[PDB]
């Protein structure tokens, strides 16, 4: 004779296994069925996706502010250090 | 062929008549008498329902033809009803705001290549390479927070997969398949004709308006003898032609 | 065509009583393991007496208030409803029509994160500039400059070039665009142009950051007042050359359109900057901004709320207009809302949402109530 | 590690943000309002995200020991709360257009016969009381607002035979014939104050009939998400959640240790040695010796036994899983949620 | 592993717990045994209940519904004629 | 060097929801036969104003769940994600930094 | 912003590639078909993706205007023809096998009584009206095809006792208990053109 | 009827979304290679 | 139905849960067709090599 099996087929008829109760340890045994069989469609990865340094620029080189009198001559009213990048912000893709 | 109707939000009004002198229902029986209002944009009244611009004439109209709800109040009708084509379980009532242009002082019109949002982020009108600086987005315009921009709303619904039903029923209820004013018609002296007029939202490619006209379409099977089949069809009214 | 509807089971007999006798106790004894019922036709004849009247008649009525009370905390109305001769009304099927103006205010927030630079990393600035005295005050600049040019002259960065092979120069109201770049990762050195936010647009986290259009091509720069007819808009030349350039040889490698525009931040806050001070700065370059809480505000479910009721003040009437005695008797003691919430319950299923009566019950997401942590498939690395 | 951020991420958006106030910090350098209700404050408070981090009880399923006394239905994962913002728009500025049902039992599925009849009816302005927000703020100050336009009435008749409606009116004209409802819920609601920090709460019903009385349903709501409907207007009405009273959004019920009901102040009902511990209702037992305690968490044996017996007539004949249509919304097996882990 | 402790507790939302007025707690009629016999000990009871919860560091409320007939019947009598008869038993009305 | 390249648009192809299309219906030339063996009398008679598919798509929901699918009649009704068609933009769960 | 990035890939994929043609572009630099029914034509445009960004109607919950309009089951996130189309299998090449059911209304449900009966049928060959694709594209200009190597007849039957069988033969060969159907739908169908 | 046959669903067939080769390379970056370039003819 | 299983064999499979099998094959109704059964746990599959 098999009662434990017994068991589990007459809850089955009974009501929804699918229910779980605690009280039993009432939780039945599944798996994923998207593990069972791969249904692999692919991906939606038509847009790049990027990393960006904190600072969304990266590396930059020092400037000066400099006014036409065409010559050119430094600008004392401007900060002679300035960091700004040329370009685009510095990137990597995932 | 397949039931995979989407374009049914697109239709405004439908107005019967036969012989073109008699508006059905007509007998005053709708807030519009002498059509079917299916929604409204202008709606002075507030004629609209279910926070949409579907009428609450139309709206009576088809939860009377699919489930017999209407005249005891609305609700929602038993799962086991509301099938994978009917109404209710595909009614989709929807609204938005959006800037008003008219009325919002500020308001630019700023076409696609101009606005920025991810600027150094994204690609510039593709799905290609980041381009750009950081730089404060011009585009959406705030509708929330402290300095939300003057608004408009908009609302309309969806109601893909039905097909919109008029029942040839007195009160519109199912009360039987073979209709009251169905038996009724059986006492005309006369031959009818019928105009229906349909208005629709325009659209910038040929359509087509599909009309079901529901009738019985009846065959009886005869096999009197062994190998013998023998058939009679009758579809009425509407009867056929091939 | 009478006799033809039986004849093709329209109208007349069911199959029970027009089959044969024999073939029906057949089918009745045979039923549960071969089924005849799907062969034969079953009419079903709505009744054509005595249900609805062939009388001109309104199907649904709208009653306009002929008296209303407009106070600070309620609104009163006052209809006559009318059941006229040989009619019945079943109140299920009445209902108040409500049209109004609604502000949410300004804490509503229908959505999570921000709807500007919301992938921009949240502490990196927008191209901008600040003062600093430490003393002369000296304009101080960081960011980068996406446009590269063909040249850069005193009238700014030339984009291209006529037909009569003259100069194109930048429109300093919209050009160069910030959302503008070169188009691929990949001899000489080359010349660059980009806007900037001047120092008097203090600065804000480039997350977050929204400043209104003020012209159809996109540009930011707030309009000069007292202008005339002629535009004129807040937005100056910047040049640049490296640091390490010979003086007697310096020209233009950057140049930057600066602006100050009406810089907002309606829907980020700022989470970190690193003291008291709101300025364009140095260390204000670094700010980090965070999206505000989501907080939707709507009516409630079932509208719960809106009308009043078990409250001994406001309470509703429905009087027989000869009388005047209030068939509506409440109590403060009775819970008519959550009485219809149970009543809904046990009619249907709550799950299922209805617009018309903003029916849509609260609910919660069992994942955030109880947190089942299974950790994560990270094994992995990416 | 994207999954790991995924997860942390979820775990603060949801969870950590939404802990209690007294989780929270006020950075030096950031200026809240003083007053705790509005948005900007409970925007402004910061929360350590390693509160709720990616190892939080890891491999339990366990809802935090703080969070089971907050409202969660004051959440921006609320479908139905979110679901109803989305009808009106994405804009704070709406206007609206809705139909309002009428709920009072004596007169919602009342069938009126002919006559004209005065029908009036009150709405409420306050928007605490008819707007509700995820995050509870008080919308008076933090700025809503409406104004009514038009209300107006609208009924339908279904268009009957005027033979049979003159024969169905005289009918119902009848005594005999006298229509009756009774409300859904059906019961006199009563309120009684739980100061902070006390856990006893005794009542008195003073001595009265009790014939036909069909017993006692009861739960806990916090005063703050309770408003007075003593009159027009609660000026201390200050919060815009989910409000359990009205709405059925109850969470409190894991709060209750045992009831105790004495008629007379001299006999115990049921007493009659009916349950294990017969001369009260415990919900659960922290101190458990004999075992009494049942499925797995903290809830007695006797209450699992009641509210089965109460919701489905389940218990004399062994305890299982009630059929899915008789286990509704408010049901207790459907809402029931025992759960452990190990520290 | 370390050593620990367990902890076991439940949630139980949406729900008000209930305890019916009869005596076995199962529902055999919308008027219960109980509601019925005290027809019979015919006299008044006064009734005493002590709950115990949880302390709870914020002001709370005991909400309890007692569970009775509330009752309207309406009589329409002639045309443009309504009323109505109202009871509410036990717990019988107040203002 | 630069080049950049993206996936080409998926396309799926199969035979239609209940095989529709497959046999002829409601098609003048192409009507089907059903006939007793000696006189080859035709017991179909069909109809260009019938609609034999749809009909029974209508059918089969009448009579049970279409949600389900069933793979001998290609029994899978065309459906789409809900919110494709009618995007909710909640935004993003985006608070911490990554 | 690893979320804000899963956002606007779905938007991107799912809806703004499906907006109408009048949404899209051909750079300089990129020849495509003339023929617009056509994969490369429609797997060729180009749509910025900043018509479906992540900021859409954002707090809101509403379909795009132009989307309305566009057939929304010709989708790649249409489940049932996925699952139509990886029943045949993952390549263009396939050997097939399915049994196809009979809908006509006169027949489908008759009860066919001892007798020979001439049974005839047609089926179709052309890959537009037999295949369907999610994107919709012109599959005879696409270069799909199909060929029948047979079609054979199943019939199941009842074993049913051979007297039983004969009452009930019986019993179904009189007027009286003649079988009789009548269409689902039934209606007469008629298409009226609305010109654009 | 049971139907067997020979279907080519033609070279529009795409049952999935992204690629099968190389999915995790950044979209603009090239294979390892060489090209040449004349402004003498070189490889680079 | 798409796979290597037999008509025969399907026929006694739906036979011997549902009753189905003589009058036309079709899905079970949903409280028929339970955790244990055939309909419910059937799964055809197909691929390309
Ligand atoms: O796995 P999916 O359905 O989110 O592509
Ligand atoms: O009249 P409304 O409901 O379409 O605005
Ligand atoms: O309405 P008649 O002219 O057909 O009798
Ligand atoms: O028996 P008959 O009339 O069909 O020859
Ligand atoms: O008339 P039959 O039954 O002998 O063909
Ligand atoms: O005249 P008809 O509508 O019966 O064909
Ligand atoms: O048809 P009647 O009785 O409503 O006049
Ligand atoms: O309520 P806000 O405008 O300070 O976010
Ligand atoms: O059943 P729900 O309202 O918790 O999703
Ligand atoms: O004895 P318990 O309370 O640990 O089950
Ligand atoms: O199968 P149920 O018992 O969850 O309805
Ligand atoms: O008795 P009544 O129907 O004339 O009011
Ligand atoms: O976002 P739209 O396309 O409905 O305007
Ligand atoms: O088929 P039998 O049992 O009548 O020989
Ligand atoms: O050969 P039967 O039809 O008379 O049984
Ligand atoms: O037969 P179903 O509706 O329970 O799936």
């Amino acid at each position: 004779r098999n009662t434990e099996l017994s068991y589990q087929l007459l809850l089955d008829s009974l009501g929804d296994r699918t229910r779980y109760f605690s009280m039993w340890n009432q939780a039945v045994d599944s798996y994923d069925p998207d593990v069972r069989i791969i249904e692999n469609h692919g991906v939606e990865d038509e847009l790049p996706n990027y990393c960006f340094p904190l600072d969304a620029v990266g590396r930059t080189d020092t400037y000066q502010g400099i006014k036409a009198n065409t010559t050119w001559t430094k600008d004392d009213s401007v900060n002679d250090a300035n960091e700004i990048g040329k370009g685009n912000p510095f990137a990597m893709e995932i | 062929l397949d039931g995979t109707f989407y374009l049914n939000h697109t239709f405004k009004k439908v107005s019967i008549t036969f012989d073109s002198s008699v508006s059905w229902p007509g007998n005053d029986r709708l807030l519009t008498p002498n059509e079917f209002e299916i929604k409204r944009t202008v709606d002075g009244e507030g004629y609209n329902v279910a926070q949409c611009n579907m009428t609450k004439d139309w709206f009576l109209v088809q939860m009377l033809a699919h489930y017999n709800i209407g005249y005891q109040g609305f609700y929602v009708p038993e799962g086991y009803k509301d099938r994978m084509y009917s109404f209710f379980r595909n009614f989709q009532p929807m609204s938005r705001q959006v800037v008003d242009e008219v009325n919002y002082k500020d308001y630019q019109a700023v076409t696609l290549a101009y606005q920025h949002n991810n600027s150094g982020f994204v690609g510039y009108l593709a799905p290609t390479m980041r381009q750009g600086q950081p730089y404060p987005a011009n585009y959406p315009y705030p509708l929330i927070g402290k300095s939300a921009v003057t608004s408009v709303t908009q609302k309309k619904f969806l109601c893909d997969r039905v097909m919109w039903r008029i029942p040839f029923s007195s009160n519109f209820m199912s009360m039987g398949a073979l209709t009251d004013l169905g038996q009724n018609m059986l006492y005309a002296n006369s031959a009818h004709a019928l105009d229906m007029n349909f208005e629709v939202d325009p659209m910038d490619e040929s359509t087509l308006l599909y009309v079901v006209f529901e009738v019985f379409d009846v065959v009886r099977v005869h096999q009197p003898h062994r190998g013998v089949i023998e058939a009679v069809y009758l579809r009425t009214p509407f009867s056929a032609g091939n | 065509m009478l006799p033809q509807w039986a004849y093709m089971h329209i109208a007349g007999q069911d199959a029970s009583e027009y089959l044969s006798p024999g073939l029906v106790q057949f089918a009745r004894a045979t039923d549960t393991y071969f089924s005849l019922g799907n062969k034969f036709r079953n009419p079903t004849v709505a009744p054509t007496h005595d249900v609805t009247t062939d009388r001109s008649q309104r199907l649904t009525l709208r009653f306009v208030p002929v008296d209303r009370e407009d106070n600070t905390y309620s609104y009163k109305v006052r209809y006559t409803l009318a059941v006229g001769d040989n009619r019945v009304l079943d109140m299920a099927s009445t209902y108040f029509d409500i049209r109004g103006v609604l502000d949410r205010g300004p804490s509503f927030k229908p959505y999570s994160g921000t709807a500007y630079n919301s992938l921009a990393p949240k502490g990196a600035p927008n191209t901008c500039q600040w003062t600093y005295k430490a003393a002369t005050e000296k304009t101080y600049t960081y960011g980068n400059a996406p446009v590269q040019g063909i040249n850069i002259t005193k009238d700014g960065i030339q984009l291209g070039t006529d037909t009569d092979d003259q100069p194109i120069y930048a429109d300093k109201t919209y050009q160069p665009e910030p959302q503008v770049g070169d188009a691929e990762w990949h001899g000489t050195d080359e010349k660059y142009g980009g806007r900037a936010l001047k120092p008097d647009t203090k600065m804000k986290p480039c997350y977050g950051s929204f400043a209104k259009p003020t012209n159809k091509e996109g540009g930011q720069a707030n309009v000069k007042t007292g202008t005339g007819t002629t535009k004129e808009y807040d937005i100056d030349m910047a040049f640049f050359d490296n640091r390490s350039a010979a003086a007697a040889g310096l020209a233009p490698e950057i140049v930057l359109y600066t602006e100050n525009v009406d810089l907002e931040t309606p829907d980020t806050h700022i989470v970190y900057k690193a003291g008291t001070d709101d300025s364009s700065s140095s260390i204000n370059l670094g700010q980090q901004a965070m999206p505000n809480r989501p907080n939707y505000i709507g009516f409630r479910d079932n509208f719960i709320g809106l009308m009043y009721y078990n409250s001994t003040g406001n309470m509703g009437v429905l009087a027989g207009q000869a009388s005047q005695l209030n068939a509506v008797v409440d109590l403060q003691d009775r819970n008519t809302e959550l009485s219809y919430q149970l009543l809904l319950d046990s009619l249907g299923d709550r799950t299922r949402y209805f617009s018309m009566w903003n029916q849509a019950v609260d609910s919660y997401d069992p994942d955030v109530r109880i947190i089942e942590n299974h950790g994560v498939e990270d094994e992995l690395p990416n | 590690n994207i999954q790991a951020n995924l997860w942390r991420n979820f775990l603060y958006a949801n969870v950590a943000l939404y802990l209690p106030d007294s989780y929270k910090y006020t950075p030096a350098n950031v200026t809240l309002p003083t007053n705790t209700n509005t948005y900007d404050y409970m925007n402004g408070r910061v929360v350590a995200p390693s509160l709720v981090d990616s190892y939080i009880n890891i491999g339990a399923r366990w809802s935090l020991d703080p969070m089971d006394n907050v409202n969660p239905f004051n959440h921006h994962r609320n479908a139905g709360l979110r679901y109803r913002s989305m009808l009106l728009g994405n804009g704070r500025y709406v206007p609206f257009h809705i139909q309002v049902p009428q709920k009072f039992f004596a007169i919602k599925s009342l069938l009126l016969l002919p006559g004209s009849y005065t029908y009036e009816w009150n709405f409420r302005k306050d928007v605490n009381m008819i707007l509700q927000s995820s995050l509870g703020n008080d919308l008076r100050t933090d700025g809503a607002s409406i104004s009514f336009t038009s209300i107006n009435l609208y009924a339908t008749f279904f268009p009957m035979a005027h033979n049979t409606a003159s024969t169905l009116e005289a009918m119902l004209r009848n005594d005999t014939n006298d229509q009756s409802f009774n409300d859904y819920l059906s019961a006199a609601n009563m309120l009684y104050p739980i100061p902070a920090n006390a856990t006893n709460v005794p009542i008195s019903i003073p001595s009265r009939n009790w014939a036909a009385f069909r017993g006692w349903s009861f739960t806990r709501l916090k005063t703050k998400e309770t408003p007075s409907l003593g009159s027009g207007f609660d000026p201390y009405f200050v919060y815009s959640g989910s409000i359990p009273y009205l709405d059925g959004t109850f969470y409190l019920n894991h709060t209750f240790k045992k009831v105790s009901i004495t008629f007379d102040s001299s006999v115990s009902w049921p007493g009659n040695d009916r349950l294990l511990t017969p001369n009260e209702f415990e919900i659960k037992r922290t101190v458990d010796g004999e075992g009494y305690n049942v499925a797995q968490c903290n809830m007695t044996k006797d209450w699992f036994l009641v509210q089965m017996l109460a919701h489905y007539n389940i218990g004399y004949q062994g305890f299982y899983v009630p059929e899915g249509y008789k286990d509704r919304m408010y049901s207790f097996f459907r809402n029931f949620q025992p759960m452990s882990r190990q520290v």
